[PDB]
């Protein structure tokens, strides 16, 4: 067949969000609140193109907007966030429910210094709409032309010409 | 019976039987070509209904 095209290693260099999973899980509700638009443009491009090579730049925007999400935490509320993700980080299942007062301190300092409202129960699971400028893929599966169907039956049904025509049976 | 009656009755019998014999040979040839090519209404062995395919957005994108 053909050669599969791959992007170069410079096309894959972006500054990584090099924080732990409890750090990501601690700020995840405010992350889904504040980093909505580039994340949803990326996941729309990712379910529509069905190809990650066509989804690099939007992904870079994700990694552009996540870092600016954490810098904006690090400039303002580094200590209550640190006290919060440490308590998230203790738990083996990483329970939100074991960590409600540290969550309250982090949410208080974030609403005071950044004005961010934490999403409620049922908001980040909504199907939202995304206004992009990229065109709709007319053939995301790269499917070739389908075979033409067999001709259907038409014409009025006539009797059998002289019956069964089986050796001597005249009907 | 008159010789006219037997004669013309014989011609009608011969018309019916010649038409039936030509139609039997055409039936053989039609079945041969429809088994060879599969483009007629016979020998249409079933395939999978494509209405069974779930075209919803799935859990992972790459599919
Ligand atoms: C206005 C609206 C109302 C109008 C009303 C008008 C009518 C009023 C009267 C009402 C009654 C109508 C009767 C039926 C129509 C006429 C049927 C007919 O004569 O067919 C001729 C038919 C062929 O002749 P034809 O010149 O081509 O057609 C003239 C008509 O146009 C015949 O028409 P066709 O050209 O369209 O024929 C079609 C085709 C013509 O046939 C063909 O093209 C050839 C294929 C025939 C079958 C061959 C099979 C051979 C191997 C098996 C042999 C079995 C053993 C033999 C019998 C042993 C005992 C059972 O038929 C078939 O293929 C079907 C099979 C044969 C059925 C015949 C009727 C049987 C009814 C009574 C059953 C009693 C036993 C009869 C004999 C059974 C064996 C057949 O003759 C035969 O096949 C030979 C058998 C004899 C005919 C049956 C006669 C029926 C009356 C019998 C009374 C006596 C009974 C005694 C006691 C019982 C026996 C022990």
């Amino acid at each position: 067949p053909g050669i599969v095209e791959l992007p170069s290693l410079e096309d894959l260099k972006v500054q990584e969000v090099k924080v732990s999973s409890s750090v990501l899980k601690a700020a995840a509700h405010h992350y889904g609140a504040q980093c909505d638009k580039p994340n949803k443009e990326f996941m729309l491009c990712r379910w529509e193109e069905k190809d990650p090579r066509r989804c690099l730049e939007e992904g870079k925007l994700v990694n552009q907007c996540a870092l600016e999400f954490f810098r904006q935490i690090k400039r303002h509320c580094a200590e209550p966030f640190t006290e919060y993700w440490t308590c998230i980080d203790y738990s083996g299942l990483q329970l939100f429910r074991r960590c409600r007062k540290e969550q309250a301190q982090f949410d208080k300092c974030v609403l005071d210094k950044l004005g961010w409202v934490r999403p409620d129960l049922g908001e980040l699971s909504k199907v939202t709409k995304v206004k992009t400028d990229r065109p709709l893929p007319e053939n995301p599966y790269h499917s070739r032309a389908r075979p033409e169907p067999n001709p259907e039956v038409e014409g009025d049904l006539k009797p059998a010409r002289h019956g069964s025509r089986l050796f001597f049976w005249t009907m | 019976d008159a010789p006219e009656k037997n004669y013309e009755r014989t011609m009608a019998i011969l018309q019916i039987e010649s038409e039936k014999a030509e139609l039997r040979l055409k039936e053989l040839e039609v079945r041969r070509l429809m088994r060879a090519k599969g483009d007629g209404p016979w020998f249409q062995y079933p395939t999978i209904d494509k209405a069974l395919i779930d075209h919803s957005p799935k859990a992972t994108p790459d599919n």
